[PDB]
């Protein structure tokens, strides 16, 4: 109450920057399942990320100690990043994405040079996970010279986490880490004693575009004879955008038609237009960002 | 699309003429409105029991 | 972007999801607003238009 | 009378054949 | 006692110009964050400062 | 698929061949493995009588309960739980959504299998609260569903279909609806509302894929006739019989192409007859049409009515060649019609002139109210008294 | 999406200058893409343009 500033009553409510930064960030939807095609990809990312933070207990038992640094690598259309962040949807972890600049971070006003007091405060709302994230069409301008932005921030988040209090052996908080090359990584990050494992995505397989096309399908109505094959042949992809278009724009196909069911034939229809629209990025030699 | 459309017209068209002479009358004969329309008395008396339902 | 504003009925039905933002990319002059402002003329209405430098004031 | 169906299916082919064979 | 509810209904009508008179201008509009509890709440005015403020008759 | 179980049931239930068809019908449960709900499942299922179990007899020689119900029965938990607790187990050392997701789809069908519907919602809750894409969620609903059904009350299906409508909702996938829409309409036959049950199966013909169905070609027969009971002549011309649809969704109908003839015809001596044909052929093979009664009332009323309205005269010669039933039990069966009066006819048997008032003033709209009134009138002074007290 | 409401529909010209949390599921489902237009598309493009204009043609 004002010109005192003597308290009235106490809100219940518990207010921090890190909780309205998770919020803001948001987490996917996407189910691993949907992703799916992907299922080699689920089982190596579990371990060394999610196995340490479920269970410190286990691994502190057996005498190790737990991974700092995570890094994916590989494709970002293979639908890696969508996963990546999956995998924080999942856990329940905070939402905290650094990419070397000041996206819309609170705390300072930069969470880039908070290594020490990042790590704090995302224990207080344990598990939680950092993000580091490049896809190569934002932040294109700081690729270069260091090779990459993001890298500077994760070389310095894994040396004070590898020994900070008793947090060696225990572990709630992952640094995720993806990254398009072999070559955006710095010699710390290659040499094991802190990073386990290094994971790997494959380009958009034929075999496994059926399975994500598949559960997208379902979302509308199929008619008699499976023709989920002929349609995933014929695309090449780039994105898990180009997989999930497919099935709006024979939607959309069939709203103009004034169709009261979803048909076979517009599938046909929607791949087909879906295709043209990729290989016009492919002669502009464009990902799906321009 | 020409032979198609008119087909549906057609069928229609004898509804519409009908419509028109038996809204302001009541217990009219079936004679009198099959003139108007330029129909028999006896197409008619069909039409009408579909319009009834 | 004009068919859901219509019929949001037909739109749920055919089996995409409720409306959800757009996002249009580009090089410059390509039309992005373009198609966005024509639609926009012929409807006459459901359509805000909000500059993006009248989020800020001075105060 | 509980039901008229059970009742109904055995009326409803025994008054045509009758019918049919006078009248109709 | 049943007329003397008739007489305090219309001591409560002219009570209730009373309040009518700070709901009338000059006002400030906010905007509701939530609410934590009945007789006090918290809000949001339209400065970019929020307030902890009464609700006036419990306002449902 | 398990909708077959259904199909086949309800001919020993029915009188049109008791004994035989009892071993083909206890075999589909044999394979699942449905033994603890199975012997409680029997009493229920019964309104035209004659038990599917061995638990009792009725009208004839009931089939025995084989040994191979009991075996696969213990073989297939004993193995569902194995499965089951290296990835309840793994699931806490692991990510908590994905395993314990996978672990309990699987659980959940096998539990179905048996029978259980109690274990079926357990089974499905954990797997909601977790993780899960949206077409994977909403199929898992049709087996608590097909239980119900199986089951045949009322009652149960009745507590499945509020929790299955939240549901769809949530997902949003059409493909998913059309296996949903298939049991809303097989419940809707079961009852007094076929009215509901054809508007179900004539959507679903069109566009079909298929899975969970218990044969195209019944279904199709059967969803033709359903289509007859809600649909008077005006709709019923148009849509079924001269309509684009009927094509499309093939055909095996002739007994029932038949009869939506008669009503056209405006011939209806050969629409009774075939109602008759109609109760024996379709309703019984079928386990879903209890209170027969109401076919039966609503089919005659549509035959007589469609006549009656169209015209406020015939002589009496003409009427009853049309109709083609005897004198007597025309009028009869009227009677119990004009006391409602929606029709609302005269028949004169001295002036040879059947006389059709046809009202569509204020007599129909105020007759409705009267019926309506005096449910409202009971209910209303037995909430006072209970209250008082 | 309290109610049915298609969210902010914008047009951005700068791929740097973008925020990727934008871009997560469910809040957008469809990215439309603006190419230049090949020598087939970018004659209807003249086409409408100088129906706009009036004029004695001496352009094909």
């Amino acid at each position: 109450r004002n010109d005192s500033y003597t308290l009235h009553k106490i809100l219940p409510n518990k207010v921090d920057p890190l909780v309205s930064l998770m919020m803001v960030e948001k987490v996917p939807d996407s189910t691993y399942e949907m992703i799916g095609g992907l299922d080699k990809q689920i089982k190596e990312i579990k371990e060394v990320i999610e196995l340490p933070v479920k269970h410190p207990e286990l691994f502190e038992a057996l005498g190790i100690a737990q991974p700092k640094g995570v890094l994916l690598y590989g494709p970002p259309g293979t639908g890696k990043t969508l996963l990546a962040r999956a995998v924080a949807h999942h856990t329940d972890c905070t939402f905290i994405r650094v990419s070397g600049s000041e996206l819309v971070q609170k705390f300072i006003g930069e969470g880039a040079r908070m290594v020490r007091e990042l790590f704090v405060m995302a224990r207080e709302h344990a598990p939680s996970i950092i993000f580091m994230d490049e896809i190569d069409s934002i932040g294109s301008s700081r690729l270069e010279g260091g090779s990459g932005g993001d890298s500077e921030v994760q070389r310095t988040m894994l040396e004070l986490l590898n020994q900070l209090d008793g947090f060696e052996a225990t572990k709630n908080i992952k640094v995720i880490m993806a990254t398009n090359r072999i070559d955006i990584l710095d010699s710390a990050l290659l040499r094991p004693g802190r990073i386990d494992r290094k994971i790997e995505f494959p380009p958009p397989n034929e075999e496994a575009r059926l399975d994500i096309l598949k559960i997208h399908s379902r979302k509308m109505n199929l008619t008699r004879g499976i023709n989920l094959r002929k349609i995933a042949e014929l695309m090449p992809g780039a994105s898990g955008a180009e997989v999930k278009g497919v099935c709006t724009e024979a939607g959309m196909y069939a709203l103009r038609e004034r169709r009261v069911h979803v048909t076979q034939e517009d599938f046909e229809m929607a791949v087909a237009k879906v295709m043209q629209k990729d290989s016009e990025k492919n002669m502009s030699i464009k990902k799906l960002w321009k | 699309i020409i032979s198609t459309h008119l087909a549906k017209l057609y069928d229609n068209l004898l509804e519409q003429n009908l419509i028109r002479v038996i809204e302001p009358f009541s217990r009219v004969q079936i004679e009198h409105i099959s003139s108007l329309i330029k129909l028999s008395k006896a197409d008619v008396e069909r039409k009408l029991s579909q319009m009834i339902l | 972007v004009e068919l859901p504003l219509t019929h949001f009925e037909l739109y749920k039905q055919i089996g995409i999801d409720p409306p959800r933002g757009v996002l249009m990319y580009g090089p410059p002059g390509c039309g992005k607003t373009m198609l966005a402002k024509a639609v926009a003329h012929h409807t006459t209405a459901a359509f805000i238009r909000v500059v993006g430098s009248e989020f800020v004031q001075k105060y | 009378n509980v039901e008229d169906d059970f009742s109904n299916q055995l009326r409803a082919e025994l008054e045509k054949h009758g019918y049919k064979m006078e009248t109709s | 006692i049943k007329d003397e509810q008739k007489n305090l209904k219309k001591e409560f009508l002219h009570a209730q110009e009373e309040v009518k008179r700070i709901q009338s201008i000059p006002l400030v509009i906010g905007q509701f964050l939530e609410a934590v509890d009945q007789n006090t709440a918290i809000v949001g005015s339209t400065t970019g400062s929020n307030y902890y403020v009464r609700i006036l008759s419990t306002i449902d | 698929m398990p909708l077959e179980n259904l199909e086949e049931e309800g001919l020993p239930k029915n009188p049109d061949l008791r004994i035989a068809q009892l071993r083909f019908l206890l075999s589909l449960p044999e394979h699942r493995g449905d033994t603890a709900v199975r012997e409680e499942l029997m009493a229920a299922v019964r309104e035209n009588n004659m038990a599917p179990y061995y638990e009792a007899l009725c009208k004839s020689l009931d089939w025995q309960m084989d040994m191979d119900l009991l075996s696969k029965m213990k073989k297939a938990n004993e193995e569902e739980l194995k499965r089951l607790d290296e990835e309840l187990e793994d699931a806490e050392k692991n990510l908590g959504e994905s395993e314990i997701r996978d672990a309990m789809m699987a659980k959940a069908e096998y539990l179905c299998q048996i029978g259980d519907k109690e274990g079926a919602l357990t089974a499905f809750r954990k797997t909601y609260d977790k993780t899960v894409a949206l077409g994977h969620r909403l199929d898992i609903v049709f087996y608590l569903l097909r239980i119900g059904l199986f089951y045949m009350d009322n009652d149960l299906i009745t507590r499945n279909t509020e929790k299955a409508k939240s549901l769809i909702e949530e997902g949003g996938d059409w493909d998913r609806r059309n296996r949903l829409k298939v049991y809303q309409g097989l419940y809707c036959v079961a009852i007094r509302d076929f009215k509901q049950a054809a508007e179900l199966f004539l959507d679903t013909v069109s566009t079909f894929t298929s899975y969970e169905l218990m044969d195209y070609k019944t279904f199709v027969t059967y969803t033709v006739y359903v289509s007859m009971i809600a649909l008077e002549r005006p709709d019923l011309r148009e849509k079924v019989i001269k309509g684009a649809e009927i094509l499309e969704v093939l055909h095996s109908l002739p007994a029932v192409r038949q009869y939506l003839f008669s009503l056209y015809e405006c011939r209806y001596s050969v629409f009774f007859q075939s109602l008759a044909v109609v109760e024996q052929e379709m309703k019984k093979d079928w386990l879903f049409a209890p209170h027969y009664r109401y076919y039966v009332r609503e089919m005659r009323i549509h035959a007589y009515s469609q006549l009656l309205e169209s015209y406020r005269s015939l002589t009496l010669g003409y009427m009853a060649e049309a109709f083609g039933v005897g004198v007597e039990f025309i009028d009869q069966e009227l009677s119990r019609f004009i006391a409602a009066g929606r029709l609302h006819c005269k028949i004169d048997k001295v002036n040879e002139i059947v006389e059709t008032n046809r009202p569509d003033s204020k007599n129909w709209q105020y007759q409705e109210t009267i019926k309506k009134g005096d449910l409202l009138l009971n209910r209303v002074q037995k909430l006072s008294r209970v209250i008082n007290m | 999406d309290q109610n049915v409401n298609v969210k902010v529909i914008m047009a951005t010209n700068r791929a740097d200058t973008l925020d990727p949390a934008l871009l997560r599921p469910g809040r957008l489902d469809r990215k439309i893409e603006f190419p230049l237009p090949d020598r087939r598309q970018k004659r209807l493009i003249f086409s409408t343009i100088t129906s706009k204009m009036n004029l004695s043609e001496e352009v094909d």
